[PDB]
């Protein structure tokens, strides 16, 4: 019935599923992502030795901004963070990251999203390559 | 936090630019 939630954890999953072993917004999740890890490897390294991981996300949203430049990057800091675990063999937190970065994103930030027409605003934000 | 944070943010302004 959270079509919002429905949507967003079939993309998120999908996206961290993929990486670690709506196609609309599939495609501009990956390349917009790969920029992101690419650019920001060491960040990523450093942040990942270090679901806590929930009030970090929702740390970084406390001085009351919100952007999809945030939120595609707290997405990608989750594929990298999926290709960890597949690394490791530990392939059985994939799917409950997902969730919980869903959880924390659509839980917080839902009335931001609905504003910004979901999956849809995402999209032509990053339209521009 | 502080890391997504500005990070998040240069990926934004990067994007208004391009916009
Ligand atoms: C820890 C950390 C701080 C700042 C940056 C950064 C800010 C702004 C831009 C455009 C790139 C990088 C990255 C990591």
């Amino acid at each position: 019935e959270d079509d919002l939630y429905r949507q967003s954890l079939e993309i998120i999953s999908r996206y961290l599923r993929e990486q670690a072993t709506g196609r609309r917004a599939l495609e501009t999740l990956r390349r917009v992502g790969d920029g992101v890890q690419r650019n920001h490897e060491t960040a990523f390294q450093g942040m990942l030795r270090k679901k806590s991981f929930s009030r970090v996300m929702v740390h970084v949203f406390k001085d009351g901004v919100t952007n999809w430049g945030r939120i595609v990057t707290l997405i990608s800091f989750g594929a990298f963070v999926a290709k960890h675990l597949k690394s490791v063999n530990q392939e059985s937190f994939i799917e409950p990251l997902a969730e919980t970065i869903t959880d924390v994103l659509v839980r917080t930030k839902r009335d931001w999203l609905v504003k910004q027409r979901g999956w849809d605003g995402f999209v032509e934000f990053f339209h521009v390559q | 936090a502080a890391x997504l944070r500005r990070i998040g943010d240069c990926v934004n302004l990067r994007q208004k630019l391009l916009n």
